[PDB]
């Protein structure tokens, strides 16, 4: 559940928790993305807020362009790496994780995301299927 | 200013056809549409609507739509007739073929 | 807006079709509803009340004299 | 949120109850008992 | 004290006490309102479970984000031979 | 309410007229129809919508 | 009841298609078990003395008793239970040649997994096919029910229509759906011939 | 012709419609308001399909296609593709298309006689686009903007690159295109002009969060509405130097 | 409804079953059983496997080639649905199952 | 900000502001308290009572800070027509009070969370406490009529008509009565009095309409008179200076 997301997200595993890297997605210039807060995390006591596929998720630049970094921005996961139960019956798994910087309000920032995204990403955010050129 | 007239410029310089040695590129417009009423909302006469269609029938909430009879067939007899698409594995779309 | 528009909406029609009645059953009713609020309040709502209490009475003993 | 026990809402559940909600558990039963007398006749038949 | 951080409890009380079951067969604790009206049935049926499997099904669910799209769903098979009547236990209202 | 019978007033634009020997159950009837209405979440003063008594008058009227 | 004596009633008398029913079952049993896992208690970080499995604090210095709510390790499982809101998807029956037949699949086999149920038997008479899990384990008996009250949800008020109905054994990684699609996909076999 | 619209909430048309001269096509998820809102302007004279693309509300980015065709991802079921081809006519080509870029609709952008591509994309994909709308293809690129599908959109009565665009990156296009092409923006702006919204040769539809004069230049590039054959963008000289 | 041959054994992949593994690539790994699938990530060779369908194939034998499998091809043809065509398929379906 | 300043936190009569402050104070903060307790114990309980009523009242000041205009570099026409409005030199005065009484109450806890420190008995710490907010007590005493004209200017510089003097615009004028209401009346959708005595309108009225597919709003102005730049009342000052700040026509 976050503002600026295309109809309800239907809920997948988890495989993102706060401070996992992950590899940048788009031609922003950044090299990879540290997270940092999961916006529409369930708090709880001991439990670590975590993210998952299509999720936007706070992220330091924790390699990239100097000037990307020293500053927190939103991001929205383009892959997890991680087994998720799709509603058409078959479990599947990106060959790694991945994500593009993002503003709050979900536009897009590079021209274009390279690698796949996945169908649950493009689905939540119009604009990131936009900017994909690759789905699945 | 003798600045932003060189920015604005790209929007307002409208491209050329350049000929590139031409083919007819007529639009298509279809006979159907120029035929088509213009559609009023305060006409009484005006078009089902759809969205009207959905309102009487419990509203966006609780409407279904059906897919089936808005597609065209060759017969309307079995536009509700269920496909296969499974026949002791090998799915049936892998081997439909006419003739 | 952007301007005492609420003023004019009130000089159109007021307020409300009834808003005389209403106001005037709930002056009414204040004279019984400070009473109860000098009864039924509890803990140290009730000390300030009394304060309050005695002390428009004190402005309004001085205000007659 | 509204609390699975606020009066509102089941107000409108009651109300809403009025309609398919009650029509259909009306078929169903009338359909169950029509199976139940079709399975009375099948056992007599014998 | 506090505790510094409120928590939701383990558990659930209402569930308590957490004892076995005094038999394998569970007693049903309530029965829909009779509807004197309605045609006589059955309100309950015994059954014995076999084993859950997949199944698959398009929706008809609309509003859905699924909706007109298949979604695979688990389903409890459970056998249930045909049940015989036996006998009869009437009852009456007491204030006890 | 019981007794009370509701009729829509005659050339009467946007009125309804409640009638009953008790003026409890017709006072009721009329306090539960003013209240039904009540605005909520909006201020008062602008939104003037709303039921409204407008007479308490005798069947007779004039006698 | 006096005409029904000795008569038998099927399922289809007392249920049908899309409808919700509950299904109170006794709970599989587990034995005597930790808070850890009978409350899902927090395990304690490493190695600390008097156990790690274990609440670390039964209570207060005052009032000098241990509460009924600490959640003492005790025995887990084998408890009554009362499901409810679960619809029907299929009402079978014994007779139905091909019970597991849809009209997508519509092929020529029985819902029963191949090999039989784990722990169980070929079905051979009607069966409920009620979705998701359900209270116990297999050969457990069960008591249908009724919801108990109108709810005709829009998620129970929906009609069902199967797909397609899986078949595969359950004894492991199963493929097939038939022996005959076995047969077929691995060819005669040297005991074949 | 133009006529403002939404989905269920979000100024992209283009991500959830494609419409062509011929047919148009339209999520099945949500309200019927969107279906409806093309029926009130296209009417019964075309059919407005439903249709899924692997369950994707964002079928028009992983679709592109002409009149005298369409094309569809890999990864779309067959029982949404032969949905497509029962409720479309049978002029309507359809093909699924086996390349890695599953985006057909941002890694491809048409008209009735050219076609632009993905410069990465496989010859195979290019001569199958080809032999099914019929139209020439060539590979380009929008000043760098390698996803030409989502960043111009594209008509038989003209086209509207990305603001970003060099002059000459709009000759280029001109010259190779054959169409009218102006820099500009929609739905308050968005540098994402072709998947912001859907046109043909009668209609364009678009966010209701569109600007008065972006709605005007597109009206004037498409030449969608009579009296604007392209050549009014001189008398909005006034309104375009203000604007900016 | 579409089930797909398995990538290493090419034995039918059932909905509901198995896992699919989405390389950089874009091309879909799907895998019928955890076996296949930790095969794979092994990068073993299916054709050196013996019990893989593919070394069957390669090796020349349960015969790899036969005009019966010219019905398997994945048509990307969308043409119509019609219930006499869908009987005669499902006639020939089983017809072309027998004589293979 | 700018452009209509309706989220100023809605400052209220300093009576009822410190009634709310040790109300909230009395009922966040634990009360209870005994003789026996630890003197440590009773001196971080009244430490930490005084740290939140100076938080609170610290908190209430800046809140009035930070939401007020700042009339101050923010654009010459808005500020001269607070001025001719809320008499500017008197709005500065109001906040400058505001912000002494901000600074003299952060003074009073500070020193009071230090000498409370020493307290060797509960009764000495009982009555720093009570000295400490009874000197915040006084001084918002003293801040009762600056919060009174702040709620009032509050209630009035939020109902402000919302204006970009960058933006198109065309400023109305002329004798009263005129029918220049009219003309905005008619050449846009904003709502005017066309009464007919002179002066219908005793301040700036806007009206936005499209023309060109552009925006446009006509702002009708409070009448003017001929008078020599010196008899005037704010309403026509401020119509000056809506024409003298406002070009285009
Ligand atoms: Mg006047
Ligand atoms: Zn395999």
């Amino acid at each position: 559940s976050g503002n600026g997301a295309q109809g309800t997200k239907f809920r997948i595993s988890l495989g993102l928790p706060v401070g996992a890297i992950m590899n940048c997605a788009d031609n922003s210039g950044a090299r990879n993305l540290y997270i940092i807060a999961v916006k529409g995390s369930g708090s709880r006591l001991n439990r670590l807020p975590a993210a998952s596929l299509g999720d936007m998720v706070m992220a330091t630049v924790k390699k990239g362009k100097p000037e990307l970094r020293k500053k927190v921005m939103p991001a929205i996961v383009v892959r997890q790496a991680k087994s998720w139960r799709r509603r058409d019956g078959v479990f599947l798994y990106f060959e790694d994780n991945a994500g593009v910087i993002a503003n709050p309000k979900g536009e897009m920032k590079g021209s274009a995301i390279t690698g796949p995204v996945g169908k649950e990403c493009a689905d939540l955010w119009p604009r990131v299927a936009s900017n994909s050129g690759v789905v699945v | 200013s003798q600045s932003r007239i060189n920015n604005v410029l790209n929007k307002i310089h409208v491209a050329q056809p350049q000929a590139r040695d031409d083919v007819k590129r007529t639009p298509f417009i279809p006979e159907s549409v120029k035929n088509l009423k213009k559609y009023d909302p305060e006409d009484p006469n005006r078009r089902k609507l759809a969205r009207d269609i959905e309102a009487e029938n419990g509203g966006a909430g609780v409407f279904n739509v059906n897919l089936k009879d808005k597609y065209l067939l060759e017969d309307d007899e079995w536009k509700n007739d269920i496909m296969p698409e499974i026949l002791d594995g090998k799915n049936v779309y892998d081997f439909l073929d006419p003739e | 807006p952007q301007n005492d528009y609420i003023e004019r909406h009130i000089k159109q029609h007021g307020k409300r079709l009834d808003h005389e009645e209403r106001k005037r059953k709930r002056e009414a009713r204040e004279s019984h509803k400070i009473s109860e609020r000098a009864q039924k309040l509890t803990g140290w709502k009730g000390k300030q009340f009394a304060k309050k209490r005695y002390a428009e009475k004190v402005s309004m003993r001085k205000k007659i004299k | 949120a509204k609390s699975l026990r606020a009066s509102s809402h089941l107000n409108a559940k009651s109300v809403k109850r009025r309609g398919v909600f009650q029509k259909a558990v009306d078929a169903r039963e009338q359909r169950i008992s029509d199976k139940l007398k079709e399975d009375l006749l099948k056992q007599k038949l014998e | 004290s506090h505790r510094k951080y409120e928590a939701p409890r383990h558990g659930h009380l209402g569930f308590l006490p957490r004892k076995r079951a005094a038999s394998i067969r569970a007693r049903v604790k309530a029965f829909p309102k009779d509807d004197r009206s309605k045609p006589v049935a059955l309100t309950s049926f015994l059954g014995y479970k076999a084993g859950m499997t997949t199944i698959v099904r398009d929706l008809d669910r609309p509003g859905s984000k699924f909706h007109k799209r298949e979604v695979v769903e688990a389903v409890t098979v459970v056998d249930t031979p045909p049940v015989v009547v036996v006998g009869v236990v009437g009852y009456v209202e007491t204030p006890r | 309410r019981d007794g009370v019978t509701i009729e829509f007033s005659t050339n009467v634009k946007d009125e309804i007229v409640l009638s009953g020997n008790s003026v409890e159950d017709v006072s009721q009837n009329a306090a539960d129809l003013q209240q039904i209405c009540r605005v909520r979440n909006k201020d008062i003063r602008k939104f003037l919508d709303g039921i409204y008594v407008s007479h308490k008058g005798f069947i007779t009227e004039d006698l | 009841a006096r005409e029904h004596f000795e008569k038998t009633v099927a399922v289809d008398s007392v249920f049908e298609q899309n409808e919700m029913i509950d299904a109170i079952a006794v709970t599989k049993g587990h034995g005597f078990e930790g808070v850890t896992h009978r409350w899902g208690t927090k395990k304690l970080p490493r190695k600390t003395h008097r156990g790690l499995r274990k609440v670390a604090c039964i209570g207060a210095w005052h009032p000098a008793h241990v509460m009924w709510s600490v959640a003492r390790a005790g025995q887990r499982g084998y408890h009554s239970r009362t499901s409810i809101n679960h619809k029907i998807y299929r009402v079978g029956k014994g007779d139905d040649e091909a019970n597991g037949a849809t009209s997508f699949d519509r092929t020529k086999k029985t819902i029963t997994p191949m090999g039989g149920f784990v722990h169980y038997g070929e079905i051979k008479n009607d069966f409920i096919m009620v979705k998701g899990c359900i209270p116990g384990n297999r050969k457990r008996i069960v008591t249908l029910r009724k919801s108990l009250y109108t709810n005709t949800s829009r998620k129970a008020l929906e009609e069902v229509s199967l797909k397609w109905i899986d078949t595969a054994s359950k004894f492991g990684k199963g493929r097939f759906q038939t022996p005959a699609e076995k047969h077929a996909f691995m060819g005669t076999l040297k005991k074949d011939l | 012709m133009a006529t403002r619209t939404q989905f269920e909430n979000s100024n992209e048309i283009g991500v959830f419609s494609k419409l062509t001269n011929t047919y148009c096509l339209v999520a099945v998820g949500g309200s019927e308001n969107f279906y409806s809102a093309f029926e009130a302007e296209l009417g019964d004279a075309i059919p407005i399909v439903h249709t899924t693309i692997a369950g994707t509300r964002i079928i028009g980015r992983m679709t592109a296609g002409n009149r005298r065709g369409l094309l569809v991802p890999t990864q779309t079921t067959d029982q949404e593709l032969q949905h497509l081809r029962n409720s479309l006519p049978d002029s309507v080509k359809i093909q699924r298309v086996e390349e890695r870029l599953s985006a057909l609709g941002n890694v491809i952008c048409c008209n009735d006689y050219v076609a632009l591509v993905h410069p990465d994309i496989d010859r195979e994909t290019e001569e199958l686009i080809s032999d099914v709308l019929g139209v020439e293809v060539f590979r380009q690129t929008i000043s760098g903007n390698i996803l030409v599908g989502s960043y111009c959109s594209l008509s038989n009565q003209g086209g509207l690159v990305h603001p970003q665009t060099s002059v000459q990156d709009q000759e280029e296009l001109s010259s190779l295109l054959q169409v009218p092409l102006v820099a500009g923006t929609v739905n308050r702006g968005s540098s994402v002009v072709g998947a912001g919204m859907v046109v043909n040769d009668y209609l364009a539809v678009t966010g209701l969060d569109t600007t008065a004069p972006e709605l005007s230049v597109i009206e004037s590039i498409f030449r969608l509405q009579d009296a604007q054959p392209e050549s009014i963008s001189g008398n909005l000289r006034d309104t375009l130097i203000e604007t900016y | 409804m579409r089930i797909y041959q398995c990538h290493f054994c090419s034995s039918p992949c059932y909905p509901g079953h198995g896992i699919m593994f989405v390389r950089n690539d874009a091309k879909e790994f799907r895998f019928c059983r955890s076996k296949c699938h930790k095969a794979f990530k092994q990068r073993r060779n299916p054709r050196k496997l013996k019990w893989t369908k593919a070394f069957r194939k390669a090796a020349g034998k349960e015969l790899a080639v036969d005009s019966t499998l010219t019905f398997a091809q994945r048509r990307n043809v969308p043409v119509r649905y019609n219930r006499e065509l869908v009987a005669t398929t499902l006639k020939a379906m089983a017809r072309i199952e027998e004589i293979r | 900000m700018q452009l209509s300043w309706k989220d100023i936190p809605t400052v209220a009569p300093a009576n009822d502001l410190l009634d709310i402050v040790l109300n909230r104070t009395q009922r966040k903060t634990p009360t209870v308290i005994r003789p026996g307790f630890k003197i440590t114990r009773i001196r971080a309980f009244y430490m930490r009572k005084v740290k939140y009523t100076g938080e609170g009242f610290v908190e209430k000041f800046e809140d009035i800070l930070k939401g007020f205009p700042n009339i101050n570099d923010v654009h010459p026409f808005h500020r001269d027509l607070m001025d001719t409005l809320y008499e500017k030199n008197h709005y500065k005065i109001s906040l400058a009070a505001i912000s002494r009484a901000k600074s003299l109450v952060e003074q009073v806890a500070r020193d009071y969370v230090r000498l409370l420190k020493f307290g060797q008995s509960l009764f000495q710490c009982k009555q720093l406490k009570r000295a400490a907010l009874g000197r915040m007590a006084t001084i918002v005493k003293k801040l009762r009529d600056p919060l009174a004209y702040l709620e009032q200017v509050r209630q009035h510089i939020g109902r402000l008509p919302s204006i970009d003097p960058n933006t198109r615009t065309l400023l109305i004028c002329g004798y009263p009565n005129v029918g220049k209401s009219s003309f905005l009346r008619c050449i846009t959708k904003s709502d005017v009095d066309v009464q007919p005595y002179a002066f219908t309108t005793k301040s700036l009225y806007v009206g936005h309409f499209d023309y060109k597919y552009l925006r446009f709003q006509a702002i009708d102005t409070p009448g003017i008179l001929d008078r020599p730049t010196e008899e005037m009342n704010n309403i026509e000052m401020q119509s000056i200076y809506a024409i003298a700040h406002l070009r285009s026509c």
